[PDB]
């Protein structure tokens, strides 16, 4: 259960990790050739992704509540 | 009703032996007639879903079976594939390419070879890992697109070989194991011969002479 | 007369029977003489890799495929700008707890 | 008199042709594998040397920046796609534990 | 009333079942062994199916198959018919569906735009090569062969343009020659000959 105190880092890290990766010019100026996200097998697009962080500290809550293994 | 009873044990007794065969087995087909009145056309659209392996899915069409004692042909109109949103994009192509071509036994044909190909994927990456766990570190999982080969001493250099099967233009499996390298350039300032650089164009020579199970066993005991 | 049109197959024959006699037997003799070389330095390899799952064989094809690491680096222009903001990246505190967070988890739901 | 010159001709070059191209791409099967024995023997015989003089030199300095030659540029860019492409990583889990779903 | 209740299951398992043979091959146990039914296709438009009986022995043998003869069988067969049962039945389609990819090509072309070609296709029982002479009409003559050789792909691996009096001085023909190998390369024969009269 040693993810309960490293997820709720994550949403500080949300903010922390996607302004790194847009303060970083070369990281937004990629995605959008997709031409480039399908040889790394991936999607790169990251400002929609405020969210999906959300979509994940939402379910991750609902894995270790369980913990059904 | 004794033989009525037998006979679910006996044409499911071809279900599941279907299913193994196959690889493909096969849930919810429901069916759906249209005559047309105006020699005599008559039009069926029908929904499927199955699943191999981990891959589930589901298809929807539509058949123009026409009809004449003198030509008994048949066609397809429109079929439409979705699938779930994975990694790789040859499956954002798998439905991309097929709704232009139309046919569904290529389908089901390289969905066979798709995931044999990623079985492969999955069981050497399995098998490197129970044989030298201390150098290898599967990047997303035993279904990962690669590997890693280095260790808790080495970080900055490792070889990272990249298992990436794709789908060709003609419908058929095409993979592609070739080579990246992660390297400081301070290994460069000693690197006298340069082989470095070759690596990609010697690793995708390199399992050729030896084939991927000893190529790989070969490039990692040349690491540690 | 005849004798001109026998004129050209008296030589078409000619042509190919002694093409025959140094280009299909010399070459036949040769090829044990490199099988010979083949096997051996192999054995010199075998001696830093073992000999011997049932993986199977890629087609020449597969390997005439663009080397993908030469189409990493040409299919983004101006790479060299993008490396050195690029290490930051690894570098930061964040990225080293996503990373095992990705790998923590997908190793206990394959044995589960 | 123009069969002997067919059946016995024609026949030659039709005998003979194949039976040169097999010699001609086993020669050559060969000779393209003995390129192919002195490269990989090339390629490990300084993999293997590299990395271990990367080793006495690691030891010289425990911790150290590590300058990136513009030939490991690929690879970041793919450790990195665990973090660049989260959301998919992110949301595969979400339906993972929809597999666990039904539980 | 346990009639009522099997009912619900078996006519959806005796349709079910006949999807298989929508899917691919499917399979009829028999006494001896199973039917497997290899179906083929070329983009949608059905041909011809092929049974091959089997029976479930060791070692397996081919009780009957109506696969031609023609097709190399027996090669297949013995490389994976013992082995890998399933891989046998698949490498099977991609010749079974391999030739009837290309007899749906060379069939259509004969039934359809046969007024521009002057001589005869040529074709193999296993239409493995196609050759043939054809003319765009002014009087513009041609000749290629198409060379298959890929026994998998439906599509040829070699392929000639040389057209008996072409004109150093007329480039269209270089010009057409060069769009007659290259959209034979990339597109199917009844495919190309609708676009070259539009």
């Amino acid at each position: 259960d040693e993810f309960m105190m490293l997820l709720s880092k994550v949403e500080k890290l949300s903010e922390e990790i996607m302004e790194i990766m847009q303060n970083l010019s070369s990281i937004q100026a990629l995605e959008g050739s997709r031409e480039l996200e399908n040889l790394i097998g991936i999607s790169c697009a990251s400002h929609f992704l405020k969210r999906e962080m959300q979509k994940t500290k939402e379910l991750m809550t609902k894995v270790n509540k369980q913990k059904l293994f | 009703s004794k033989d009525l009873k037998n006979q679910l044990g006996h044409l499911e007794s071809e279900l599941s032996f279907l299913s193994t065969l196959t690889g493909i087995n096969i849930r919810n087909h429901s069916k759906q007639t249209e005559d047309l009145t105006s020699i005599r056309k008559v039009l069926q659209r029908h929904r499927l879903s199955g699943n191999c392996h981990m891959v589930t899915f589901q298809l929807e069409f539509q058949i123009l079976e026409i009809q004449n004692k003198e030509r008994l042909s048949s066609a397809v109109t429109d079929l439409n594939i979705i699938m779930e949103p994975t990694e790789c994009s040859e499956l954002s192509e798998f439905v991309s390419r097929a709704e232009e071509r139309k046919d569904l036994f290529m389908f089901f044909r390289s969905l066979h070879f798709f995931v044999e190909w990623f079985e492969y994927r999955k069981r050497t990456f399995k098998h490197l890992k129970e044989k030298y766990p201390d150098a290898v570190y599967l990047s997303e999982g035993p279904s990962s697109c690669s590997m890693g080969i280095r260790s808790a001493s080495r970080p900055g250099f490792e070889l990272v070989i990249v298992w990436r099967i794709q789908i060709d233009e003609d419908g058929k499996v095409f993979p592609k194991l070739d080579l990246l390298t992660k390297v400081p350039q301070r290994a460069l300032e000693l690197d006298k011969n340069r082989a470095i650089e070759t690596a990609p164009l010697s690793f995708r020579t390199l399992v050729g002479l030896l084939g991927i199970e000893a190529a790989l066993e070969s490039l990692i005991k040349s690491l540690c | 007369e005849g004798l001109a049109l026998l004129q050209e197959e008296i030589d078409k024959m000619v042509e190919t029977t002694e093409l025959m006699t140094g280009n299909i037997q010399s070459l036949k003799n040769k090829i044990q003489i490199l099988a010979s070389e083949v096997e051996e330095e192999e054995e010199r390899v075998k001696q830093m890799h073992q000999i011997n799952l049932s993986l199977p064989e890629l087609s020449q094809k597969t390997l005439k495929a663009p080397t993908l690491q030469k189409e990493i680096l040409a299919l983004i222009p101006n790479q060299n700008a993008l490396l050195k903001d690029l290490d930051i990246l690894h570098n930061s505190s964040q990225m080293k707890s996503m990373s095992t967070f990705i790998e923590e988890a997908y190793k206990k739901l394959d044995a589960s | 008199k123009k069969r002997q010159r067919m059946i016995e001709v024609q026949d030659e070059l039709l005998r003979l042709e194949p039976q040169l191209k097999q010699l001609q791409t086993k020669y050559d099967e060969l000779k393209e594998r003995k390129s192919s024995l002195r490269n990989a023997a090339y390629f490990l015989s300084n993999l293997k040397q590299l990395y271990q003089d990367y080793s006495d030199v690691q030891a010289q300095e425990p911790n150290v920046k590590e300058t990136y030659d513009s030939s490991s540029l690929p690879a970041l860019l793919f450790k990195a796609r665990t973090l660049l492409g989260a959301e998919s990583h992110l949301r595969n889990i979400n339906h993972q534990l929809e597999k666990l779903l039904d539980q | 009333n346990e009639q009522e209740a099997l009912e619900e299951k078996l006519e959806n398992v005796k349709a079910i079942l006949q999807a298989y043979h929508f899917t691919g091959l499917s399979g009829k146990l028999t006494s001896r062994g199973v039917c497997v039914c290899i179906s083929t296709a070329f983009e949608g438009n059905l041909l011809d199916s092929y049974f091959v009986d089997l029976v479930i022995q060791k070692p397996l043998r081919i009780h009957h198959h109506s696969v031609p003869v023609f097709i190399p069988l027996e090669e297949i067969a013995a490389k994976y018919l013992q082995t890998n049962i399933q891989h046998f039945l698949f490498s099977l389609c991609e010749y079974l569906n391999a030739y009837s990819g290309r007899k749906y090509q060379a069939d259509r072309l004969q039934s359809d735009f046969a007024a521009l070609l002057t001589g005869p296709l040529q074709r193999n029982p296993l239409c493995n090569l196609l050759s043939f002479t054809y003319k765009l009409d002014q009087s513009f003559p041609f000749c290629a062969r198409l060379l298959y050789k890929d026994l998998t792909a439906t599509l040829p691996t070699d392929v000639t343009v040389t057209c008996q009096g072409v004109e150093v001085l007329s480039t269209s023909w270089e010009e057409q020659r060069a769009s007659h190998e290259t959209l034979f390369c990339t597109k199917p024969l009844h495919q190309v000959f609708a676009s070259f009269t539009r």
